[PDB]
RNA sequence: UUAGCUAGUAGGUGGGGUAACGGCUCACCUAGGCGACGAUCCCUAGCUGGUCUGAGAGGAUGACCAGCCACACUGGAACUGAGACACGGUCCAGACUCCUACGGGAGGCAGCAGUGGGGAAUAUUGCACAAUGGGCGCAAGCCUGAUGCAGCCAUGCCGCGUGUAUGAAGAAGGCCUUCGGGUUGUAAAGUACUUUCAGCGGGGAGGAAGGGAGUAAAGUUAAUACCUUUGCUCAUUGACGUUACCCGCAGAAGAAGCACCGGCUAACUCCGGCCAGCAGCCCGGUAAUACGGAGGGUGCAAGCGUUAAUCGGAAUUACUGGGCGUAAAGCGCACGCAGGCGGUUUGUUAAGUCAGAUGUGAAAUCCCCGGGCUCAACCUGGGAACUGCAUCUGAUACUGGCAAGCUUGAGUCUCGUAGAGGGGGGUAGAAUUCCAGGUGUAGCGGUGAAAUGCGUAGAGAUCUGGAGGAAUACCGGUGGCGAAGGCGGCCCCCUGGACGAAGACUGACGCUCAGGUGCGAAAGCGUGGGGAGCAAACAGGAUUAGAUACCCUGGUAGUCCACGCCGUAAACGAUGUCGACUUGGAGGUUGUGCCCUUGAGGCGUGGCUUCCGGAGCUAACGCGUUAAGUCGACCGCCUGGGGAGUACGGCCGCAAGGUUAAAACUCAAAUGAAUUGACGGGGGCCCGCACAAGCGGUGGAGCAUGUGGUUUAAUUCGAUAA
RNA sequence: AAUACGUUCCCGGGCCUUGUACACACCGCCGUACACCAUGGGAGUGGGUUGCAAAAGAAGUAGGUAGCUUAACCUUCGGGAGGGCGCUUACCACUUUGUGAUUCAUGACUGGGGUGAAGUCGAACAAGGUAACCGUAGGGCCUGCGGUUGGAUCA
RNA sequence: GAGAAGGCACGCUGAUAUGUAGGUGAGGUCCCUCGCGGAUGGAGCUGAAAUCAGUCGAAGAUACCAGCUGGCUGCAACUGU
């Protein structure tokens, strides 16, 4: 059954920007919503909206350059069958620092540069390169 | 294997045997020449190999090579053998050529030390 | 391949006991406690800081140095004491060794040397308490195999030396040579110079602080004695030791070896028969860079190699960091407990998580900057590090707990649809066989051909009636149903699942699942029936060199039924289940909705299903919305080929056997896909005196000629499409 | 001279396609005498370790004590308290018995396995000449039943 | 298989308890649809087994009474005749 809808989501924003679709939609959540606020603050999507009231449906407006994908790889690190949590001595950076790792820190869910500079640590959502 | 079947049951890191296992992770051993006798190779080549049966000082019987061109070796003789296998099927040890019962091989030249030859003085 | 263990056992009350809590012990009472997070049992093992390796994570390891523990010939016990149940104490028992006047005694090197033994292997029966420390003492001092040193060993690390400069037509000899020469090779000889280290002789720190005897000052005291502290003076304190270091002498004089040279891997020539031999993994059958020797060269160098052992390379146990369609690997299928994971919103907690601080993380070691040894090794100052644990204070995003919700996951209800889904009973027709009879006559049957076999006692053929069992032609179809195995005439009775339409309802009730349980083709087993056809075994006839086979004639078990057992299949999609997302085309089957329904129509919308194919993935073949694509949860499984799914042990079975499941040993391969050929007692097409149609021969005779064999002194040598 | 209808068969060749475990390439691999090595079973045989039920009871410690003895303390000088030895009980080591468990070595004989230029007799790979293989059963591999394609050819 | 094998305890006296647990059950009391009744009641009687302590003997199942045990194997299944 649906265990992960956080890797759903990130599986539906890779499948879509491998099939060249121009939205994604799925069902919405309170993290979906952070993690897509992280993923458009940081310009990996162009928008996203959330519609509906009793079953909200959330949908990311997907990202091109060059009729090529934006977001080149995204990979879940912290997931149901291993959890993934780092100090913020030891926060990864993705690609060498031109990617960035959405982390879930007690101050909200923001990047991993963001977490450093913040001087905290916690939950390593994805990888975003 | 998931994280899980991990977690109940680990990586068994796979045990290596030993090649010389009579040695008993000792170099040398010391044994009794049981019976010195002579065998032929296998397929590809033809020959006569230098072969004795040696009871170590541990128990264990084994047959052992020795090298060299000629020896002086009987039954009842003490000699030490090494590992170092005959590629000779079975064949797993070496004997020591100037160890205590095997004298070296005589006329050597070159490779004395793997042979137990003094050196020859001017 | 050890699943149950425990009777002082678990707890309680009371007495005792200990320095101290305590089943530590006793009496009684209660009936507990441990265990799948591995109790119990078995094997191995001192633990740590650390060491080796590794980029790291890890793997291996625990010698020296330091901390902790245990032991002191073996077993037991206590005594003294602050501390022991005591290495150089006591008592007892045992084994052993020794003294004895035979009555009794004595001893414990796993302290330092040392001996015998074992082993491949590990050292002196040395000097001094001079320094540090220890015991005793007011002190002097005595004791100290701790310790400071020395002896032996290339065992390791580090440093230095075995000379330096010049030196040719490039001497000799050696090796090679196309015989020109090349190379060894400035290498040598010769000449000039030098003397580190070793050898002989002469100087010479530092490790030395103290302690002693004197006086002087201060304190104390009634005292200018004695004592304590503090200055100064004098004579001394070193095992190492002939020290380190320095100076002088003489003379190149005393000092280079080991391995390798086919590829991996730096380094090539000559000479002597798959033998001798080499080999870490892939040479030698008469011009071997692979054997052995020589010349030359390469690499290390007071060392060099081999062996043994650990890690690396090995992503080859893959946490970082692997796989399971065909290379090893998806349980035959399902239900399901423990376990793992879990849609969405709010509040709360602060367990996981994160932040800060405190305590701790012994010293040494590792690393960084310096210092001292002439440098280095080594020693050492300071720092960093010790990635860990606990506590306290906060954060609340995520996971968890708690409380209340929500409907989209999951289920319930209403109405219908399709179906070889299952269990029970009945019945129908075609056909085979058999029994009886009629007609009828010489064959039938079978095969490549035959024969065995049946038949003149009337077969086979045909017609009529009857009996019995089994399976259900056509429909029928990469069609349907079922978790899988499987399910096929028609009818009735009982019964499970799936799907669709529109609603209502519950409100995470879910997914997966070790062990467990259930179902599980065929064959097989047990009991009782049944038995037409087919047909293991079996018999005969053929074929054949043989034919325990294929072929033929029969034929028992079995196949069939009822009830049990078995629990295995190429149980296959060689593809675990559940969920989400990702271009298409043509069909099949089964619902449902819309429209003058034009039509067996068109357009939507579900379920299952077949073929092709796009991106992607794959070693390739191929898979491709029914993924082998992109992901998530859980489970099963794999770690080279054999040995081997075997042996032993356990469980199961009536048995056959099933299941779980190694080891020694052995090889450098085993394997998957695809490629170029070759081949086929595979296919298609086509040629050739290839066959067919003909004519003439050869093989028989005599002779000619060549060969083989034999003979010989030789019957010269070669040719075997000879 | 004869004869040739024709390509069904023998041989050799050419083209294409298919299968292959062949590649000094079809004149190309399996299972039942000899040698060695490791190993299972095996009447037993000898050891190690260990469980249970007992017996035993040195020294020591502790409880009890009428026998012997006894400096400190008390006393009425008679003794007393206390102590010690001896005896005894409890615990307990060695040791002894009986019966099991497990591990090692061993054992006449026996079952397979592996290895070894060169021995004897004759299934797979092509449609391998009876397609192969899987489960099962019966018989110096074949046959029956079911299943798979990881079978070739199909005017 | 098995009573496998093997082992321990065993007399007497006292105490627990002037004789216990248990068995039996009078009087009494109560009820009764009344009798050879029901309930309660416990006097009296009887009485193991055990534990602890003591004690005698060379010996406590003391006499009579009352399995020998184990291992390998042939044959027959067995009780029977």
């Amino acid at each position: 059954s649906m265990q992960d809808p956080i890797a759903d989501m990130l599986t539906r924003i890779r499948n879509g920007q491998a099939a060249n679709k121009a939205a994604v939609t799925m069902p919405s959540s309170k993290l979906k919503v952070a993690i897509a606020n992280v993923l458009k603050e940081e310009g990996f999507i162009e928008d996203f909206k959330v519609e509906g009231d009793t079953k909200p449906e959330l949908e990311l407006t997907l990202k091109y350059f060059q009729g090529k994908a934006v977001v080149e790889s995204i990979q879940r690190v912290s997931r149901p069958g291993l959890r993934i949590y780092k100090r913020k001595d030891e926060l990864p950076k993705v690609m060498a620092g031109l990617g960035i790792a959405v982390v879930s820190t007690s101050k909200g869910v923001m990047t991993d540069r963001a977490a450093r500079q913040a001087g905290l640590g916690g939950e390593i959502i994805c990888y975003v390169a | 294997a998931t994280v899980n079947q991990l977690v109940r049951k680990p990586r068994a890191r796979k045990v290596a045997k030993s090649n010389v296992p009579a040695l008993e992770a000792c170099p040398q051993k010391r044994g009794v020449c049981t019976r010195v006798y002579t065998t032929t190779p296998k397929k590809p080549n033809s020959a006569l190999r230098k072969v004795c049966r040696v009871r170590l000082t541990n128990g264990f019987e084994v047959t052992s090579y020795i090298g060299g061109e000629g020896h002086n070796l009987q039954e009842h003789s003490v000699i030490l053998i090494r590992g170092g296998r005959v590629k000779l099927p079975g064949v797993r040890y070496h004997t020591v050529r100037g160890a205590l019962d095997c004298s070296g091989v005589k006329d050597r030249k070159q490779a004395r030390s793997k042979y137990g030859v003094k050196r020859p003085k001017a």
